[PDB]
């Protein structure tokens, strides 16, 4: 415990989480994102809202947030409360009337190497154009975009962490099945 | 706006906002 | 971001920066706020409720020349973001909106420019009166 | 002299909540759950929404916190705020609302020996699938499930609490006198367990979790007389 | 109110909230619990819930929280935010669907003896059984269990200040009448 203390005042001593967390300012940071589907909780095809709960997990390195862990006790990660540091400030530009960016701040994990892993939960109530042509037996395609509100891609850039969302972990929904999703 | 700034540290010096302001003990 | 650090600490640390003042060289002067709205989506307008909620974004353009720098002092930076709460704001709100919502949503991070511009576009859920002819 | 102000400044004028009560990186935390539900609120079938109001009782043990009532005029409990104190953050897991936190943050009791004890009160709303085949003649299997937001299996451990006698409760533990039926829905079977998984190589640091299944059957009275 | 400015830096020096404001740990605290209620704002048969506002005046005295008014220009009261100070912790124990505890910080008030007085408001939503036998000419008895939610009776004593709730500021209701009411 008294090694993880003295860690974290050593790491957080002359931190600024305003400044990106790269060690020039002309680099780009590399963030992973990579979304996880637990719930769709609604369709509403009045105002054309899907309402859904994810997962959005975010993966960067932090180049300040480094410690060997042979001179800490042999700590090789940590929790840290990510109100504390720098964060990619990613939003859902299709948001339809719910929150634009993530409100539940939790704990990343913090590797040794500078690792980040940042794995908020969120509600998205995403705008998605509802054909109504074949109902019933309607078939929606409906979209969430999410990308960095304030940072452009010269000094932040984003990629996905797999081809398609991770549903592992997606409740079975009484109303619809999703036949076929991909992340571009 | 320094003129603004000066006035404003010289105002809340020692101004406690939870106490009511009252000139005197007793007074409404 | 030997740079950009440095940049922040020269701009708010040494110069003193005070966000409650506003940007003016004396009081009597008034700070241009130049605004533009870009609406995402029309979400609904409900009769019974007589009420508009739409999701907007709402550009505001101003000028603070104490966050003024020279780019090739600070390794050629011409742009930083910055938490909206580090700097004065001018504070807009909906006058006509319906349920107590008089501010944006997500205060996301201003844009400041080395010329002394302070561009940000918060995006924002508005519930707005709208009185309804049925007729 | 209050020896309670002087206890709270041993304790706690280097303390860091932050970090886990273990003396080395690689030790678990035990964590000693009961789960007490005073009243089910309601289950929405519109919206599948299990409404329960619960309390949870959560020990374990902090070395930092040990003390000794000789050394402190007799104390045997200190109330501090929850704030002050490591937590093992726990929260349910599958509510519906975005609630994943208790809803009042009481004060955490701690022990003469590093014994810490702490009892919120929670108002959860979780999901539950409705198995709508025998309606209004149906009954639900609603879950609930615990774990802690930030810590792996391997860093935070869940153990079920036990009564006088020694016996597991391994179930939703319900006080008789003070529970109140729900006007439609009769609790049946609490059963929990304790799950470990994801513990493989390729998966990596193994999770746990704690789920209660309540089985709750639907008292028809209303559906009969008037539909 | 200099002298008050003076008092209150005074008071709040080298005071803690966190532990039980008695002289010696071996004393109990003596609270006096007195509810009012302003407003039966709802019974609701379905849920079994009873919708009340209130007003939990609660009364005890601060050993801490003491000075002469001649040293301080004759100031015998005060009122002082509530937050800065220790509480009971009050909680309805059969809260149906609303709030545990007190979330109305209002301010308290101290008087140079020590005693405080703080009288916060709430919505509270009670679970109550509802007997709809008799319905529409069905009577109810509904309750509100209030205790220290951490602390015990041998550190903390609570008492009624009266045995019938205080019903002087009591809004007429349209849908019910209080035939009794009484505190145990
Ligand atoms: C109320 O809900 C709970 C939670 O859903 C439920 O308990 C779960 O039941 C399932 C079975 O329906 C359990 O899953 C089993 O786990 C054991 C190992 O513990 C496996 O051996 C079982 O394998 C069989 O089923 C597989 C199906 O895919 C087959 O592939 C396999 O060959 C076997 O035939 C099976 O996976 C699950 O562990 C529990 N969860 C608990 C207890 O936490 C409970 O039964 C429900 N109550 C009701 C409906 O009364
Ligand atoms: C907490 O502190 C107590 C002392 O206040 C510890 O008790 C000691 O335990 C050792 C054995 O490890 C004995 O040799 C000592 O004689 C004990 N002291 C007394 C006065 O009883 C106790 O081990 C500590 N640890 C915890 C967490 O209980
Ligand atoms: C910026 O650009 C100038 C040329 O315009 C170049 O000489 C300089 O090295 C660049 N970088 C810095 C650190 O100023």
């Amino acid at each position: 415990s008294e090694h993880e203390t003295r860690l974290v005042a050593k790491l957080f001593k002359d931190y600024s989480s305003v400044v990106r967390p790269v060690e020039d300012h002309r680099q780009v940071v590399e963030v992973t994102v990579g979304l996880q589907l637990i719930q769709l909780i609604n369709v509403d095809e009045v105002n054309q809202i899907v309402t859904t709960n994810v997962r959005l997990k975010q993966q960067w390195v932090d180049y300040n947030l480094k410690w060997n862990p042979d001179d800490y006790g042999g700590v090789k990660k940590i929790h840290i409360p990510s109100e504390k540091i720098w964060r990619p400030d990613l939003v859902l530009y299709n948001n339809a009337d719910g929150d634009f960016a993530i409100v539940k701040f939790t704990k990343v994990l913090l590797q040794y190497t500078g690792h980040i892993t940042w794995t908020p939960p969120a509600i998205f109530k995403s705008y998605c154009e509802i054909i109504v042509t074949h109902f019933p037996f309607d078939e929606q395609n409906c979209s969430m975009k999410l990308g960095t509100w304030t940072y452009d891609g010269s000094v932040v850039a984003i990629n996905p962490e797999s081809d398609q969302p991770d549903l592992s972990n997606f409740m079975e929904s009484g109303e619809w099945v999703i036949k076929e999703s991909r992340g571009w | 706006s320094e003129a603004e700034g000066r006035l404003r540290e010289k105002l809340f010096s020692g101004y406690d906002s939870s106490v009511r302001p009252a000139r005197e003990v007793g007074d409404r | 971001l030997n740079e950009e650090e440095r940049l922040i600490r020269h701009l708010f640390q040494e110069k003193g920066y005070n966000k409650e003042l506003r940007p003016v060289a004396h009081k009597e002067e008034s700070v241009d706020v130049a605004l533009a709205l870009t609406l995402s989506n029309l979400i609904s307008l409900k009769e019974v409720e007589e009420t508009l909620t739409t999701n907007v974004w709402i550009e505001h353009g101003w000028t603070d020349n104490r966050l003024k720098w020279n780019a090739e002092e600070f390794g050629n930076i011409s742009v930083l973001r910055l938490p909206p709460d580090m700097v004065w704001l001018p504070e807009i709100v909906l006058e006509n909106n319906n349920d107590g919502s008089f501010q944006i949503s997500y205060s996301c991070n201003v844009l400041v420019y080395h010329y002394g511009f302070v561009y940000w576009l918060p995006p924002a859920i508005f519930r707005s009166s709208c009185p309804i002819s049925v007729t | 002299k209050n020896e309670e102000l002087r206890l709270y400044h041993h304790l706690f004028n280097n303390y860091d909540p932050g970090s886990r009560p273990v003396r080395e990186p690689e030790d678990t935390v035990t964590i000693s759950l009961k789960v007490t539900l005073t009243n089910l609120i309601s289950l929405n079938e519109k919206e599948e929404t299990l409404t329960t109001s619960v309390w949870i009782g959560i020990d374990w043990q902090d070395y930092r916190l040990n003390y000794s009532k000789d050394d402190f005029g007799g104390i045997e409990t200190l109330r501090v705020p929850s704030e002050l104190v490591w937590l093992p953050e726990i929260v349910l897991e599958n509510n519906i609302d975005g609630q994943f936190g208790v809803a009042y943050d009481a004060n955490v009791l701690v022990y003469e020996g590093g014994s810490v004890t702490w009892l919120p009160p929670a108002i959860y709303r979780s999901v539950c699938a409705v198995e709508v085949t025998y309606f209004p003649f149906d009954w639900q299997n609603c879950s609930l499930i615990f774990r802690s937001q930030t810590y792996n299996a391997e860093e935070v451990e869940f153990t079920f609490a036990v009564d006088n006698d020694g016996k597991t409760i391994n179930k939703i533990d319900i006080d008789t006198e003070a529970y109140t039926e729900n006007g439609e829905w009769a609790i049946d079977f609490c059963p929990g367990v304790i799950r470990r998984h994801h513990g493989g190589a390729t998966d990596g640091p193994g999770e746990t979790d704690v789920i209660y299944s309540l089985i709750i059957r639907r008292k028809p009275l209303f559906y009969v007389i008037n539909i």
